[PDB]
DNA sequence: TAGTATGAAAGTACTTGAGCTTGATC
DNA sequence: GATCAAGCTCAAGTACTTAAGTCTGGTCTATACTA
């Protein structure tokens, strides 16, 4: 199954973020540069960093190489434990 | 701020917080009989202590690719190699074609008055007869000694060994001695103080030796060196060889020549104060956080000198109590 | 770089030029009016004036549809304005009109006011740049250690430090490395010659050592080539140093990216920043390598940390521009932000609400204020005691705050060496003006004679050279090395020279007639090592000195004639300069130079001491500084007397300025 | 490469017999003072072909006290000792029913070895000294002064007299150098006499550790 | 006199003429011979300005009675003020083979190398003067230097000693009433009274 | 052992101390609502996490390779360690030497 | 400029800081002296324990 | 002896590592990298001096007579050419000791010869 | 708007991996 | 006689502190958010 890595994102903004970049995958997915990422995950009480779920740290440079927002954590990303999958989606 | 001795604060220092590593650190070497009155015979101790290497009376190494002893590559070592390789001495079969030509130079071997028989009997010692070795006689115009492998590639084997052998094989000497001086003292303090027959006080200007590194335990344990004064400034090789209440007075002896270089003076019970208070555990006692707050004087008045937290933090997680004594 | 920023629609945001009013301030009403510096130390102003600059925004969004629009004269911000400089008001004017806007005529000026307090910038001393240094640590893995603080002509990023060490002796033998920017592991120097395009070892050597007759060289060197032979190709080398790295990628294909920009654009950025990396760099990590070399078999001197030559002096014109670019950089950021969040929406934006003009002048104001160098967030990284307020008890104080420099070792440190008084301050720096407390030797004051160099381009010297008979570093053979002799300009190798006698004579010449080579240009010619090295940066501390024929000087007595009618014929300074009188000797130039105390010298004695000067001095008290000079026979003193004179002639009751009464 | 092991041997042997006279041990004087010549001809000259070998050096001595305690000294010829010679050497002392025992090596001594001297204390209180430290009698240098071990009387009048406890006293490692040439272990209290210029002589005490 | 002797020595030196001492470099023996040279000529111009001052001089009524100065300074006000030395050595080539500009390549010679033949009443030289700077920096580096090493010793000895007493039974203990001295100083007597005797 | 001056106008400026108080009160706060009603887990050891960061800060601030706990001015928070670690304390400063 | 006038400081039951309810610090503040550790040592080795309770207790913030 | 200088291959004209043919029993020179070989024509492969008896005459150019800061004198003519002038140095060099030794050089232009008193 | 909120330190003591003795086994 | 494992010894790191005394004067100290 895909990965889970945290990027940081414009606090107060994860949900803008979120928008801008499905938008652009749904404006870019038949050309030539499709995302391969799988989803996003934006938790209404996580603010200041956003969940992308891809397979490689590459796949997700790819994505989030879009909107400035998440130029701060385009430098580097960091894995969301195994185990936390579970945690990542309850309310 | 003969030799260059550390003096003042550096050595006030040094003498108060116990340094493992001195910044000069050095040996008074005594002698004992005739050798205390010429000079030759102190210069056989003196090349009896300072640390010889093969580095200090070697000129020049040269590999060579020597396949057979008899006809070898160099024109001039072929008169007594064929000397040495008309009767099987060795394992002629385990040789192997690579040689290791050593030079050396008359001066410095004159000088330390050495043999290649004893460079021949080091290395046949250091290296066994995994690594065979032979020399020429004491008259040709230029020392060598030809160097094989006994059976990494032998050529980069060689040239491993060659510095192996260039710097740890100790020919002659004490390790961690770089260098002595001998001299006569001019002063009273280092000269020989003796009772003549009518009972009057003379002072025998005789030779001593001033080394560079400091090893007490092998010093003292040679012939013609005196075992009573021979002593030393570093005060940790004092403990480790004489003991504590040697040490006591060492340190004393060395406080006493920073105070009195400059000619100044300070009463015998104030030395002896600080000197008893850094001896009174058996252990020397540095004037620091790592010896004063190591005993027992209470979590305040180590909290006081240095460590304020942390004291505080060990005496609250192991409950002690401060009796109000100081 | 011109900002380009999309959604679709994209944006450059390109400036082409700046315009600088004079100092002027703005009421509630907001009625320009010009502002006195009398007002700005009254009212408690800033002495600042306000920055134009034209912009140019260009709108691309598909089928070629493009339309270009100009802002002209658009406010990006105020500056802080030297006083008695070409745009204070106070420039060029009368004792009599000077005296009329309430200002004293003697005073020198080259201070600001923020907030009504006159600051002075204190000219920092740092480690020159663009040079190789060899130093040997006692206490260290390496035994030498070739350093060289490299950093492009027009600084844009931080000394970008390299290293060339060499390990100490106790696998087989001495291996040579090198510490590259960016990386945290050292690299072997081989590897680092291979990533550039360099495979063969000969090739290598071939950069490295320019005489092959020299086996003791090659032995050394033997060492570092059989540690890394495995590698033999460009895209390993690459991946290896992109692994050593602290940002190893997962994929070689990043990893070779990575090493190629840092080799590209970190690693000697003086020494190129594209192809060049190989078509000079190679060349001069050679050289680098070479001097190394040279140290390690005692072949050359070891470089002392403490020679002026070896040291520049940052002034308020290099310490401005750091805070102008670093500022302006933050100004370009805010800007991309805002008009982002503008173009995400679909619709244009207006520039003018984007410009955060804040930004230049709080930053500005509050590090001339506060003397912490940097942001105002980085309260703690940046170094403070820059920008100190001036001493305005005497005359001497004010005119020795003025002329103060500074050491940044850090006053706790106590170690000797950088505080001693060493032997090239003769001339450039005072021997007895300096603190007695715990800044003995740090905070040092210029002599009177002394000059710093402002700067210069070095694209007129370049393009002489390269019109002489010099021959340029990627044209000619590594074999044409041995015998010729080096040519640096700014510590950037440009070529080879075979005749440089009659090089030196020609430059000399031409620096000595104000043509093409201005004064302050250094030519040192290194005549045992065969460099030759010119420099036109700024920082270079020199002093003037009198040419000397083959016994005789070229200060004649017409020049004395035309000097003393110097308010009639108009003949100053400057004609005497340009006669090839004089000339600005610096600290490096100096150990090429045979001075000569005084004209008694070049006289014949019974016996010849010299008998081949070349320069001469013109009064020996120059080298004393400003309250120093102020000592009457100060050659009859123990010199720690003249010390604490110095330090108590700035303490001493008097006139600090004429307009005191205001 | 031989005459100076006679001579170390002998050098070591002189400075065993005044270890063994300033413990207390009987010694006679023939053989506290035995110059070179009387040792080569009562041991020989030629260590290297086994005349005489480390194993002849044996010492045995008896307390002037006590006649039946003695206190053994064993020179063994293995540079390194191992376990199995301090096995060998203590089933000799069970057998000659003797508890004390000094070892002297050459080059040193294994950890297992050590240990072995800390386990059977209570049963033999047997000691290890390296023969490089026994070339010379530290008690003869100017800087060592005169100790002196005190008995459990002499100690009870001290504590009397100057009224303190023991851990008041100053201290003194039971490793130091003159520590284990008295061969004094924890609890015992060692007197020291050494000269003052301030009051010609200073006697001072100080406690085992 | 003394300087041509020194141009002697470097004759030698440069001829090869000149043997290193038993512990010394070559180096090290040339230099030591010169600033011998230079001493032995310092103390004899010393001793004859001493010999010239009259009853009445103020300087030797300064020295004679101790209230400052000494016979050094008076050495340096009249005959010549000596060698300058940095870090216990003579002026180092802080050029390249040269200590100033001023001076040839490989000179050793006393001016060179910082002999400041002159007095402060004749006045100095600018060389001399700027060597003199160096020899007087070198004592504000150490005054402004050594302040704080001998104040945290100081510190240190106070807080390792500041509750060793002299108690009531005459004996020396600490706060932990552990022994240090059975008396003090190994004799009980203060050291106030006490003076220096002859045996 | 906090006093909260008055600067020169009716202003109340806090101390150091007071405002680590204010961060650990809101984490610990912001703790207790995440465990009274279901959370992410992953969010609890994050509080923590940051709680723990937070009550060191206050008793030790000189933490290596930890961030400094910059509060008001960017500016860390004087620790209680630091009140009393060497010169200028409590022990050295205000205990032992002192003005008089 | 070092006057005496500028120089000359005394102190008697004046204010004292918030903190600690010791005296100020400096001649604005008519600050007190400081009894650094230095003259603590000083007094002890004059074994003066009633003049070094008096400045470090009684004269400073009892 | 003196020291050995580096054989570079032809092929990638990288260095070569001493090798030895075990079946003629002579020494040969091998690139690591490609199959080429050579025959050695010095039979030795490392040579050290310890004792840095290196001749400063090869180390000196004849240029330096062009320093006007070294010193000139006429009392050690030139015996190459018979020039009066000439200029004087110490060695400076490390791991040398004897560095007082004097070392001269010509002043004159197409001679330069330099020499040792 | 009106107000809340975001390049010139050195020292000791302790932990870790490498090499080696004695054991338990074979 | 042989072996591998346990574990003791040694040289390589990391974690942590400390860096003279007192005294005076002077300047300077946040604004993003987003409603
Ligand atoms: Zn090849
Ligand atoms: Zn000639």
């Amino acid at each position: 199954d895909p990965n889970l890595w945290t990027v940081k994102c414009k606090i107060g903004e994860e949900r803008a973020t979120a928008i801008s970049l499905m938008r652009k995958f749904i404006a870019y997915q038949f050309t030539d540069t499709p995302l391969q990422i799988k989803s996003v995950v934006a938790p209404e009480h996580v603010k200041g960093y956003i969940y992308v779920e891809a397979y490689k740290q590459t796949h997700v440079k790819q994505a989030i190489e879009g909107v400035g927002n998440l130029r701060l954590g385009y430098w580097n990303q960091q894995m969301v434990p195994i185990k936390e999958m579970t945690d990542v989606l309850k309310v | 701020n003969a030799k260059n001795v550390t003096l003042g604060v550096p050595r006030l220092k040094e003498l108060i917080n116990i340094s493992k590593k001195p910044k000069t650190p050095s040996l008074t070497v005594f002698l004992l009989g005739q050798s205390a009155r010429d000079a030759e015979r102190a210069k056989d101790i003196l090349c009896r202590l300072e640390h010889t290497t093969l580095r200090k009376v070697t000129a020049n190494t040269a590999i060579y690719y020597d396949p057979n002893p008899q006809s070898t590559v160099v024109a001039e070592d072929q008169e007594w190699v064929n000397v040495y390789y008309e009767m099987p001495d060795f394992d002629v079969a385990r040789i192997s074609p690579w040689l290791l030509r050593v030079e050396l130079d008359r001066k410095h071997m004159t000088d330390r008055k050495l043999t290649m028989e004893q460079i021949a009997e080091k290395i046949n010692a250091g290296f066994g007869d995994d690594l065979n070795c032979i020399f020429n006689d004491d008259n040709a115009e230029k020392l060598v000694l030809r160097i094989r492998i006994m059976n990494m590639d032998d050529d980069v084997f060689l040239r491993c060994i060659e510095s192996n052998m260039l710097t740890d094989m100790t020919l002659q000497g004490i390790e961690q001695i770089s260098k002595v001086y001998m001299h006569l003292p001019q002063t009273d303090n280092k000269k020989k103080i003796i009772i003549t027959e009518d009972g009057e006080f003379k002072a025998l200007q005789e030779w001593i030796l001033e080394t560079d590194g400091v090893s007490l335990m092998r010093v003292l344990s040679e012939k013609d060196v005196d075992p009573v004064r021979t002593t030393s400034n570093d005060i940790v090789e004092i403990f480790t060889v004489l003991g504590i209440e040697a040490v006591r007075k060492a340190l004393e002896r060395e406080l006493y020549h920073v105070i009195s270089f400059d000619g100044s003076y300070v009463n015998y019970r104030h030395l002896a104060l600080l000197c008893d208070t850094m001896t009174c555990r058996g252990h020397l006692m540095a004037i620091t956080r790592h010896g004063v707050n190591r005993q027992d004087t209470g979590p305040l008045m180590k909290c006081s000198f240095e460590e304020t937290v942390d004291v505080l933090m060990e005496a609250a997680a192991h409950g002690e109590s401060d009796p109000m004594k100081g | 770089p011109p900002i380009d920023l999309q959604a679709p629609p994209r944006y450059l945001l390109k400036f082409e030029q700046i315009y600088l009013s004079k100092p002027t301030h703005w009421e509630r009403d907001g009625a320009p009016s010009p502002m006195m510096p009398n007002e700005a130390r009254l009212r408690n102003l800033t002495y600042s004036a306000p920055l134009y600059v034209d912009i140019t925004k260009t709108v691309i969004k598909e089928g070629e549809e493009q339309l270009q629009t100009q802002h002209q004269k658009t406010f990006i911000g105020k500056i802080p304005i030297m006083l008695r400089s070409t745009y204070c008001l106070l420039n060029g004017l009368t004792d009599r009109d000077l005296c009329e806007l309430n200002e004293c005529p003697l005073d020198p000026g080259g201070y600001f006011i923020i907030n009504g307090s006159e600051k002075v910038l204190i000219a920092q001393e740092k480690m020159a740049t663009n040079t190789v240094y060899v130093f040997a640590k006692k206490d260290s893995k390496y035994a030498y250690t070739g350093e060289c603080r490299s950093c492009l002509e027009n600084s844009s990023r931080p000394t970008s430090t390299i290293w060339v060490s060499m390990l100490a002796r106790g696998a087989i033998g001495q291996r040579i490395v090198a510490t590259l920017p960016y990386i945290k592991q050292e690299v072997p120097i081989i590897i680092v010659f291979r990533a550039l395009g360099f495979v063969s070892d000969r090739d290598i050597l071939e950069h490295i050592i320019y005489d092959f007759e020299d086996p003791e060289m090659m032995e050394m060197v033997k060492p570092s080539l059989d540690e890394a032979f495995v590698i033999q190709e460009q895209n390993v080398a690459l991946n290896f140093i992109g692994s050593r790295g602290a940002k190893p990628g997962v994929t070689k294909e990043k990893r070779i990216k990575y090493a190629k920009e840092v080799l590209q654009k970190e690693m000697l950025p003086h020494v190129g920043v594209s192809d060049f990396c190989e078509t000079k760099k190679a060349y001069f990590l050679g050289y680098m390598v070479h001097r190394l070399l040279l140290a390690a078999l005692g072949r050359r001197e070891l470089d002392d940390r403490d020679h002026y030559g070896n040291k520049r002096l940052d002034l308020a014109g290099p310490l401005l521009a750091f805070l102008f670019r670093g500022m302006f950089k933050n100004l370009l950021k805010e800007v991309r932000i805002y008009a982002q969040k503008f173009i995400d929406r679909g619709k244009d934006f207006n520039l003018e609400l984007a410009i955060k003009t804040r930004i230049i002048s709080d930053g500005l104001k509050y590090s001339l204020a506060t003397g912490n160098w940097g942001d105002q967030k980085k309260a703690h990284q940046a170094r403070a005691g820059v920008s100190q307020v001036l001493n305005r008890l005497t005359f001497a104080s004010t005119l020795s705050h003025l002329r103060r420099l500074n050491s940044p070792i850090g006053r706790d440190g106590k170690l000797a060496k950088p505080r001693q008084l060493h032997n090239t301050l003769w001339g450039m720096v005072c021997p007895a003006e300096t603190p007695e407390g715990h800044a003995v030797g740090l905070v040092k004051n210029l002599a009177l004679m002394a000059y710093i160099s402002v700067g210069s381009q070095p694209s007129p010297i370049l393009e002489f050279l390269e019109e002489w008979s010099m021959e340029n570093l990627e044209e000619i053979s590594p074999a044409a090395i041995a015998d010729a002799t080096k040519i640096f300009v700014n510590g950037c190798w440009v070529g080879i020279h075979k005749d440089p006698e009659q090089l030196m004579n020609t430059l000399r010449k031409l620096r000595r007639q104000m043509d093409i080579i201005v004064s302050e240009v250094s030519m040192i010619r290194d005549i045992r090592e065969r460099e030759i090295r010119i420099y036109t940066d700024a920082g270079r501390i020199c002093r003037p000195l009198l040419i000397v024929e083959k016994q005789k000087l070229l200060l004649k007595k017409r020049h004395i004639d035309q000097l003393k009618e110097r308010e009639y014929n108009n003949y100053s300074w400057q004609d005497l300069v340009a006669s090839g009188v004089v000339e600005y000797i610096d600290t490096l130039e100096e150990e090429t130079v045979m001075l000569a105390m005084t004209p008694d010298d070049l006289q014949e004695k019974e016996v010849a001491y010299c008998s081949t000067y070349t320069h001469c001095e013109i009064h020996p008290s120059m080298i004393l500084g400003v309250c120093a000079s102020i000592i009457p026979f100060p050659d009859h003193n123990q010199s720690p007397r003249n010390t604490y004179q110095s330090a108590m002639g700035k303490q001493a009751m008097g006139v600090y300025i004429t307009n005191f009464h205001v | 490469d031989d005459e100076e092991e006679t001579y170390r041997l002998w050098k070591i042997r002189k400075t065993i017999m005044q270890l063994c006279h300033d413990r207390g041990y009987l010694v006679t004087q023939d053989e506290l003072d035995q110059t070179l010549e009387e040792f080569k001809a009562q041991f020989g000259d030629k260590p290297s072909e086994g005349r005489p070998r480390r194993t002849d050096l044996t010492v045995l001595v008896a307390h002037n006290d006590d006649p039946t305690d003695q206190m053994f000294v064993f020179f063994p010829e293995e540079p390194k000792v191992g376990i199995k010679t301090i096995k060998v050497y203590c089933q000799r002392m069970q057998e000659e029913n003797i508890t004390r025992a000094l070892i002297v090596v050459q080059q040193g001594m294994t950890p297992s070895a050590k240990q072995s001297l800390v386990d059977m204390a209570p049963k033999y209180i047997l000691e290890q000294f390296l023969q490089q430290e026994l070339l010379i009698n530290i008690t003869e240098h100017e800087l060592v002064p005169e100790h002196v071990v005190m008995t459990k009387e002499e100690v009870t009048e001290l504590l009397a007299r100057y009224k303190l406890r023991e851990n008041q006293l100053p201290r003194i490692q039971a490793g130091d150098p003159v520590a284990r040439y008295f061969g004094i272990k924890r609890g015992q209290v060692v007197k020291i006499i050494r000269p003052s210029e301030t009051a010609g002589r200073y006697i001072t005490y100080r406690l085992v550790q | 006199k003394a300087k041509q002797d020194v141009i002697e020595v470097i004759e030698k030196a440069h001829n090869n003429e000149l043997e290193p001492t038993p512990g010394n470099t070559l180096r090290q023996t040339f230099e030591n011979q010169v600033n011998r040279i230079l001493n032995d000529a310092r103390d004899k111009t010393g001793s004859s300005a001493q010999k010239s001052l009259s009853e009445y001089n103020n300087f030797k009524s300064m020295v004679v009675s101790g209230a400052k100065g000494s016979k050094i300074n008076i050495s340096q006000v009249i005959a010549v003020v000596g060698q300058q030395n940095v870090e216990g050595k003579r002026i180092p080539f802080g050029f390249k083979h040269r200590t100033l500009p001023h001076f040839i390549k490989d000179d050793y010679g006393p001016e060179s190398r910082g002999f400041v033949e002159n007095s402060y009443l004749a006045g100095l030289t600018p060389t001399e003067f700027f060597f003199h700077a160096m020899g007087g920096r070198e004592g504000l580096i150490d005054t402004a230097v050594k302040t704080a090493e001998t104040g945290y010793i100081q510190r240190r000895l106070i807080k390792s000693m500041e509750s060793v007493m002299v108690k009531y039974d005459a004996t020396v203990r600490n706060s932990i009433n552990q022994v240090v001295q059975l008396r003090y100083g190994e004799d009980g007597l203060a050291g106030e009274s006490v003076e220096f005797q002859n045996l | 052992v906090r006093p909260a001056v008055v600067m020169q106008g009716s202003a109340r400026n806090q101390d150091d101390l007071t405002h680590k108080l204010a961060d650990i009160v809101k984490i610990n706060n912001q703790l207790r609502r995440n465990e009274q009603n279901g959370a992410a887990a992953h969010v609890i050891a994050e509080d923590v996490k940051l709680l723990q960061f937070h009550v060191a800060t206050m008793v030790d601030n000189e933490l290596p390779g930890l961030p400094r706990a910059m509060q008001k001015s960017g500016r860390p928070l004087k620790s209680l360690k630091q009140r009393l670690k060497g010169k200028e304390g409590r022990v050295r400063g205000n205990l032992m030497g002192k003005r008089v | 400029k070092h006057m005496v006038d500028d120089k000359i400081h005394s102190r008697a039951r004046g204010p004292i800081q918030i903190l600690n309810r010791q005296p100020m610090e400096g001649r604005s503040r008519d600050g007190g002296l400081r009894f650094g550790e230095m003259e603590r040592d000083c007094q002890i080795a004059h074994g003066a324990a009633q003049f070094l309770r008096e400045r470090l207790f009684e004269a400073s913030d009892p | 002896p003196g020291f050995v200088g580096i054989r570079f291959c032809q092929e990638c004209n990288n260095m070569l590592y001493p090798k030895e043919d075990k079946e003629n029993r002579i020494l040969l020179y091998a690139c690591r990298n490609c199959d080429y070989q050579q025959e050695a024509d010095n039979s030795c492969i490392y040579v050290n001096k310890i004792t840095h008896e290196v001749d400063e005459l090869t180390q000196i150019i004849a240029d330096v007579s062009q320093d006007p800061t070294l010193p000139r004198t006429e009392d050690h003519p030139c015996q190459k050419c018979g020039h009066k002038e000439a200029v004087f140095f110490q060695s400076h060099s490390a791991r040398a000791e004897d560095a007082m030794r004097l070392y001269y050089v010509c002043t004159a232009p197409h001679c330069g010869h330099r020499w040792t008193e």
